[PDB]
C-alpha cells in the first residue's frame, strides 16, 4: 500500500506540473503567422457553415 | 501511459460548433435562468450552458424560457449562451453503471473513469397500466428476520421505511442490498436482483462510508449509487430519484429485477419545496407545493411487477421517510403511506432500549402478504404473528395465570429472537429454522439473554453435521410433520448436548 | 378548423386556432400523436387562443403542432355493449378485447337533473354490516360516502359492499376507479371474472368498469369520474334500470382539479386549493342522483389528507351525501375493523318514522353510551378505574362490549386475517345490541364480543373460553 | 481530415514534453515551487503515517516472534 500510494502521488504530481507547463507553453506558443492562419481557418469554417443553409 | 490518456481525451473533445440554435441569459438568480431565444425548444428539454452546466427547460413562456439549473448559480452570468441538446431530460442506463457512483445527471463522481453506456432513458416516463401488470408473487429477501417474517416484501412492491432520525433506516436498506449477494452469485438468473441506492441530501462522508461498506461486502458489483449530497443544488436532489428510477426501469423493462432505495424522500421533498418557493409558486400544507403528492406518486408508480408478455420484469422501491417526533400524521408520510403498499415503522423508544432493528410490529404491515413469502416462511410466520398478537394483547394489561405467564415468556423469547445484528443478513433457510425453533416452544427452557448464543451455535451445528436437513427442506419447500418431529428430536438432542 | 400548439406547461396546453374557436369542454385531437392525445378546452384565453387540459401526457409536444377540433365534447360509448368492458377517461377500451361496438354515444359533460326531476323515497338498503345497518343505515337509491385516511380501510369496505349488495342486486353496476392503485383495479376485475358478474365468453355481464388511476396525469384523473357518471346516467335514464355506481375515490378527482389550478393562472384558495372546488364538486355530484326515470345507488370513497376533516375538499363533500361512514385511524389502532366512527357517521335515514322505532332507539342508546364513555376517558386516563362509581363502571363495561361488537369479520378481509366473513341480518343486529344495552350479557368477557357476527357467536365464544 | 489547429498544437506540445521528459530521464520539468512543497508535505505525511521513518519500507521488513509465556498449568 505504501508503494501504491507513493507511485500514485508521484503520478498525480507529474500530471499536475505537466498540465501547468502545457498551459504556460500554449500561452507561449502563439505566433502572429499562425494566428493569421487560424483566423483564416475560422473564416473558412464560418463560410462553410454559411453554405450549409 | 499518461500521454496516451491525454491524446484520447484531446481527440474525444471535439467541439463541433455548427448550427447550434441558442439563447441568451436575461437574468440569473434563485436557481432559475430566464433565456431569451430558443424558438424551437421542447418542454422539459435538456440544455447546456456556456460554463458546462446543464439544465431543464421548464417553462415555455412566449418571450422567454424558464430553465432549472442542475448546479450552482455562481457559474452562470448575465448574457451567457444556452445551447439546446434536442433531447428531453435523460440519463444513461445499462449494466455499465453497476459498480459506479454517479451524480443526478449520470456523471461519475467516484473517479473510475467514463461509463461506457450505450443507451439513455428519459426520467419523465409514465408508469405501466393495468394490463401490463400482474400480481406480486416473487419474494424480495432483505435478510432481516423481522421483515421477512412479519412485514414481507415482494418483487414489484413499494414498501416504506419510515422513522425518526438515527433509528436504522439506512441500515435496513443497506442490509437489503448486501443480502442479494447470495442470489447474484448463484446460477438462477431469475432470482438475481440489481440494486440502486439514491442518496438525497445526505452528507458526503456518509455516502463515502456507505460505498466503502458496499465495497467491503462485495455488494457493489450489482449496485448503482446515485448521489445528490447536502452541498449539491436543490434541482440535483430533485432529479436524482428520477435518474435512479430510470436506471432501475432499465432492468425492469429488460426482464430483470431491480430493487431501488430512495434515502430519503423527505429531503427530496425539501429540495422541491425550495425550488417551488424560489419559483414563487403558492405554498400549501407546511409551505409545500400542491403537487408533491404527484411528485412521489409519479416516482413510485414506476416500481411495479410486469406481466409475462412484458418480459416478466419488476422494480421494487424502498422509500425512506424521516419523521419528527414519530409523527406519521404529517403531510409527506401520509402521502407516501397512501402511495405505497406498506410500511416498516422504526421506533425511537425501541431503538433506545437496544432492540435493533427497532421495527414496530403493530404499525408495520404489508398489503401483499402471503404472496410475497415462501411456503415454509409463511407457515411459520402465521404462527409467529398470532403468538406476537397474543403477547401484545396480554402484555398491555399485565403492567398471574400460568397461561398468561407462558404467553408472556413466549413473546419475550420471540422478541429476543427477532433481534439481529447490523450488516449480517441471513439466508431464508436460516431464518425459517430460527423462527421454527422460537415458535415451537424449543426456547422455553432457554434464558432470553442466551437466545443469540443459541442461535449462533444452532446455526453452526446445522451447517456442520445436518446438511441433509437443509437438503430435505430445500427439496420439500416446507416443513412436513415427519420432518417437524425429526427437527424437534435433533433440537432436543442439541440442547441436551450443550448443557446436561 | 385546425389549431396549433402555442404553449405546453405541465398538463396545460394552450392552442391557437386560425378561423374558428372550439367551444368550452370541446375535445381536440392532436395530430401527429400516436396514442390519441385528447385536449379538453377549459377557457378561451383570447386572441384566438384557447387553453386546454390534456387527457394524457404532454411529453413530446412541440410548439406549432397541429391539433384538430372534433366539434363535440369527449363522447364515450354507452349501452349494453359497455358491460364487462374496461374503459379509460376518453372511453377507449383498455381490457384488450377489441373495440366497443355500440351505436350510442354520450358526452361526459351534462347538465344536472332539475328540481322537478326529484324523488323523495327513502327505503333502507340492508348491507349486512352491524355498524352500518344500525348507526348510519344506507338508503335504496342515494349517495353513500366512506370517509377515511391512509390505511384505515376504504377499499376493503368498498369490496365488502360490492360482495354483499352488487352480486344480489339484479339491475346493473358501474365501477369508477379514480386515482387509485392499478393493482386494485386488476384485482377487482379478476374478482368480477371469478364471481361471474363479468362474462368474457358471452353476454349478461352486469358491471361496467372505468379506470383512470394515480399514474395518469391530473387531466385524466379529473374527468374519469364523469365518464363513469355518464355510463350510470345512460343506464338510469335511457334504460330505466336500477344502477349501482361505485367510485374510488372522489378526492383524487378534486385533487387533480387543484393540481392544474395553478397552471390555469388562478389565484389559489385557502390552504392552496382551487377557488372553484365547491362549484366543480357541485356540478359533478348533482349528476349522481335517483330520478323518476331510474334509480342510482352510489357508494363513493373519500380520502382525508393528513387525517383532517376540516380540509375544504371533504368538508365540501359532506353536504352532498345522504349517508356518511367516517373511518378513524384511532379505532383501527385499537384493532376494531371496520374502523367506523360511531359518533361521526350520519345517514338522514336514521329517523324513527323510517327505519323503525326500536331500531332508532337502539342506535341512539348506543351513541349515548359511547359518548358517555368518551367523556369518562379523560378521568380514566389519569385516575384509573378505581375513582369511577358503579354506574360509570357499568357504562365503561357496556361501551367496551359495544365497541367490540361493532367489529365484524368481512368476507373480503379474510386473506388479511383468516376469520370467516359473517353476514349479519339487521334483525340480529338490533337484537344483539338490545341485549347488550339491557345488561343481559354483563357476565361475559369483552373478548367474546370481538370479531363475531351475531350475538349467538358471542355466547358460543364466551362458553368456549 | 479537418484537424483543428489547437488540437494539433496541443498534441505537438504533449509530444514535445514527452521527448523532453525522456531527455530529463522522467524527472519533473519546470514544476512550480508550491507543487514541489505539496509533494514533499504529502510524502512526509505518508512516511509518518506508514512508519517509513522507523525503517525503509521499500525493502523486505524483518520480523521477530515475541517469545510466548503460557498460563501456569500448575497451581
Ligand atoms: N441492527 C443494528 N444493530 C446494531 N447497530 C445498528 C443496527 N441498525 C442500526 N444500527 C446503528 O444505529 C446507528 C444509526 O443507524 P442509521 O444511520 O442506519 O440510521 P438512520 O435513520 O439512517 O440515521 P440518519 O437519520 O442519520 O440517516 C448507526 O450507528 C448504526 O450502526
Ligand atoms: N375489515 C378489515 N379487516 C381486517 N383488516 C382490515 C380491514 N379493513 C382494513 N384493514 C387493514 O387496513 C389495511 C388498509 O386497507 P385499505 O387499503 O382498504 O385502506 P384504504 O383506506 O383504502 O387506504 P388508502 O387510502 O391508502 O387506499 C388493510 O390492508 C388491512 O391490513
Ligand atoms: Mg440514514
Ligand atoms: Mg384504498
Amino acid at each position: 500500500d505504501y508503494h501504491l500510494e507513493t507511485e500514485r502521488a508521484q503520478r498525480q504530481i507529474k500530471q499536475k506540473n505537466m498540465v501547468d507547463w502545457i498551459v504556460r507553453n500554449v500561452m507561449k506558443s502563439i505566433t502572429p503567422e499562425q494566428e493569421r492562419l487560424m483566423l483564416s481557418k475560422c473564416i473558412s469554417d464560418l463560410k462553410a457553415m454559411s453554405i450549409k443553409a | 501511459e499518461i500521454s496516451a490518456v491525454l491524446e484520447e481525451k484531446i481527440l474525444g473533445a471535439a467541439p463541433k460548433e455548427n448550427l447550434e440554435e441558442t439563447g441568451r441569459v436575461l437574468s440569473i438568480g434563485d436557481g432559475i435562468a430566464r433565456v431569451y431565444g430558443l424558438k424551437n425548444i421542447q418542454a422539459e428539454e435538456m440544455v447546456e450552458f456556456s460554463s458546462g452546466l446543464k439544465g431543464m427547460a421548464l417553462n415555455l413562456e412566449p418571450d422567454n424560457v424558464g430553465i432549472v439549473v442542475f448546479g450552482n448559480d455562481k457559474h452562470i452570468k448575465e448574457g451567457d449562451i444556452v445551447k439546446r441538446t434536442g433531447a428531453i431530460v435523460d440519463v444513461p442506463v445499462g449494466e455499465e453503471l453497476l459498480g459506479r457512483v454517479v451524480d443526478a445527471l449520470g456523471n461519475p463522481i467516484d473517479g473510475k473513469g467514463p461509463i461506457g453506456s450505450k443507451t439513455r432513458q428519459r426520467v419523465g416516463v409514465k408508469a405501466p397500466g393495468i394490463i401490463p401488470r400482474v400480481s406480486v408473487r416473487e419474494p424480495m429477501q432483505t435478510g432481516m428476520k423481522a421483515v421477512d417474517s412479519l412485514v414481507p416484501i415482494g418483487r414489484g412492491q413499494r414498501e416504506l421505511i419510515i422513522g425518526d432520525r438515527q433509528t436504522g433506516k439506512t441500515a435496513i436498506a443497506i442490509d437489503a442490498i448486501i443480502n442479494q449477494k447470495r442470489f447474484n452469485d448463484a446460477q438462477d438468473e431469475k432470482k438475481k436482483l440489481y440494486c440502486v441506492y439514491v442518496a438525497i441530501g445526505q452528507k458526503r462522508s456518509t455516502v463515502a462510508q456507505i460505498v466503502k461498506r458496499l465495497t467491503d461486502t462485495d455488494a457493489m458489483r450489482y449496485t448503482i449509487v446515485v448521489s445528490a449530497t447536502a452541498s449539491d443544488a436543490a434541482p440535483l436532489q430533485y432529479l436524482a430519484p428520477y435518474s435512479g428510477c430510470a436506471m432501475g426501469e432499465f432492468f425492469r423493462d429488460n426482464g430483470k429485477h431491480a430493487l431501488i432505495i430512495y434515502d430519503d424522500l423527505s429531503k427530496q421533498a425539501v429540495a422541491y419545496r425550495q425550488m417551488s418557493l424560489l419559483l414563487r409558486r403558492p405554498p400549501g400544507r407546511e409551505a409545500y407545493p400542491g403537487d408533491v403528492f404527484y411528485l412521489h406518486s409519479r416516482l413510485l408508480e414506476r416500481a411495479a411487477k410486469m406481466s409475462e408478455s412484458n418480459g416478466g420484469g419488476s422494480l421494487t422501491a424502498l422509500p425512506v421517510i424521516e419523521t419528527q417526533a414519530g409523527d406519521v400524521s404529517a403531510y409527506i408520510p401520509t402521502n407516501v403511506i397512501s402511495i405505497t403498499d406498506g410500511q416498516i415503522f422504526l421506533e425511537t423508544e425501541l431503538f433506545y432500549k437496544g432492540i435493533r432493528p427497532a421495527i414496530n410490529v403493530g404499525l408495520s404491515v404489508s398489503r401483499v402478504g402471503s404472496a410475497a413469502q415462501t411456503r415454509a416462511m409463511k407457515q411459520v410466520a402465521g404462527s409467529m404473528k398470532l403468538e406476537l398478537a397474543q403477547y401484545r394483547e396480554v402484555a398491555a394489561f399485565a403492567q398471574l395465570d400460568a397461561s398468561t405467564q407462558q404467553l408472556l415468556s413466549r413473546g419475550v423469547r420471540l422478541t429476543e429472537l427477532l433481534k439481529q445484528g447490523q450488516y449480517v443478513p441471513m439466508a431464508i433457510e436460516d431464518q425459517v429454522a430460527i423462527i421454527y425453533c422460537g415458535v415451537r416452544g424449543h426456547l422455553d427452557k432457554v434464558e432470553p439473554s442466551k437466545i443469540t448464543k443459541f442461535e449462533k451455535e444452532f446455526s453452526q451445528h446445522i451447517k456442520t453435521s445436518h446438511r441433509d436437513i437443509l437438503d430435505t427442506i430445500a427439496k420439500e419447500g416446507q416443513i412436513s410433520p415427519d420432518t417437524d418431529a425429526k427437527l424437534k428430536k435433533v433440537v432436543t438432542d442439541f440442547l441436551s448436548t450443550f448443557q446436561a | 378548423s385546425n389549431g396549433q400548439i402555442t404553449a405546453v406547461i405541465g398538463a396545460v396546453v394552450d392552442v391557437q386556432f386560425e378561423d374558428q374557436l372550439p367551444p368550452i369542454l370541446n375535445a381536440l385531437e392532436v395530430q401527429g400523436r400516436s396514442p390519441r392525445l385528447i385536449l379538453e378546452v377549459a377557457q378561451h384565453l383570447g386572441e384566438n387562443t384557447v387553453r386546454t387540459i390534456a387527457m394524457d401526457g404532454t411529453e413530446g409536444l412541440v410548439r406549432g403542432q397541429n391539433v384538430l377540433d372534433t366539434g363535440a365534447p369527449i363522447k364515450i360509448p354507452v349501452g349494453p355493449e359497455t358491460l364487462g368492458r374496461i374503459m379509460n377517461v376518453i372511453g377507449e377500451p383498455i381490457d384488450e378485447r377489441g373495440p366497443i361496438v355500440t351505436d350510442k354515444f354520450a358526452a361526459i359533460h351534462a347538465d344536472a337533473p332539475e328540481f322537478v326531476e326529484m324523488s323523495v323515497q327513502q327505503e333502507i338498503l340492508v348491507t349486512g354490516i352491524k355498524v352500518v345497518d344500525l348507526l348510519a343505515p344506507y338508503a335504496k337509491g342515494g349517495k353513500i360516502g366512506l370517509f377515511g385516511g391512509a390505511g384505515v380501510g376504504k377499499t376493503v369496505l368498498i369490496m365488502e359492499l360490492i360482495n354483499n349488495v352488487a352480486k344480489a342486486h339484479g339491475g346493473y353496476s358501474v365501477f369508477a376507479g379514480v386515482g387509485e392503485r392499478t393493482r386494485e383495479g386488476n384485482d377487482l376485475y379478476h374478482e368480477m371474472i371469478e364471481s361471474g358478474v363479468i362474462s368474457l365468453k358471452d353476454k349478461t355481464s352486469k358491471v361496467a368498469l372505468v379506470y383512470g388511476q394515480m399514474n395518469e396525469p391530473p387531466g385524466a384523473r379529473a374527468r374519469v369520474a364523469l365518464t363513469g357518471l355518464t355510463v350510470a346516467e345512460y343506464f338510469r335514464d335511457q334504460e330505466g334500470q336500477d344502477v349501482l355506481l361505485f367510485i374510488d375515490n372522489i378526492f383524487r378527482f378534486t385533487q387533480a382539479g387543484s393540481e392544474v389550478s395553478a397552471l390555469l393562472g388562478r389565484i389559489p384558495s385557502a390552504v392552496g386549493y382551487q377557488p372553484t372546488l365547491a362549484t366543480d364538486m357541485g356540478t359533478m355530484q348533482e349528476r349522481i342522483t335517483t330520478t323518476k326515470k331510474g334509480s342510482i345507488t352510489s357508494v363513493q370513497a373519500i380520502y382525508v389528507p393528513a387525517d383532517d376533516l376540516t380540509d375544504p375538499a371533504p368538508a365540501t363533500t359532506f353536504a352532498h351525501l345522504d349517508a356518511t361512514t367516517v373511518l378513524s385511524r384511532a379505532i383501527a389502532e385499537l384493532g376494531i375493523y371496520p374502523a367506523v366512527d360511531p359518533l361521526d357517521s350520519t345517514s338522514r335515514i336514521l329517523d324513527p318514522n323510517i327505519i323503525g322505532e326500536e331500531h332508532y332507539n337502539i342506535a341512539r342508546g348506543v351513541q349515548k353510551i359511547l359518548q358517555d364513555y368518551k367523556s369518562l376517558q379523560d378521568i380514566i386516563a389519569i385516575l384509573g378505574m378505581d375513582e369511577l362509581s358503579e354506574e360509570d363502571k357499568l357504562i365503561v363495561s357496556r361501551a367496551r362490549k359495544i365497541q367490540r361488537f361493532l367489529s365484524q369479520p368481512f368476507q373480503v378481509a379474510e386473506v388479511f386475517t383468516g376469520h370467516a366473513g359473517k353476514l349479519v341480518p339487521i334483525k340480529d343486529t338490533i337484537k344483539g345490541f338490545k341485549m347488550i344495552l339491557n345488561g343481559e350479557l354483563d357476565h361475559l368477557p369483552e373478548v367474546a364480543f370481538y370479531m363475531v357476527g351475531p350475538i349467538e357467536e358471542v355466547v358460543a365464544k364466551a362458553e368456549k373460553i | 481530415k479537418a484537424v483543428d489547429p489547437i488540437q494539433k498544437l496541443f498534441l505537438d506540445k504533449i509530444k514535445e514534453y514527452d521527448q523532453k521528459s525522456k531527455a530529463a530521464g522522467g524527472k519533473l520539468l519546470e514544476a512550480s515551487t508550491e507543487i514541489q512543497r505539496e509533494l514533499d508535505a504529502e510524502l512526509d505525511k505518508l512516511k509518518k503515517m506508514y512508519g517509513g521513518d522507523t525503517a525503509d519500507l521499500s525493502k523486505f521488513p524483518s520480523f521477530h516472534f515475541e517469545d510466548p509465556v503460557v498460563d501456569p498449568i500448575n497451581m
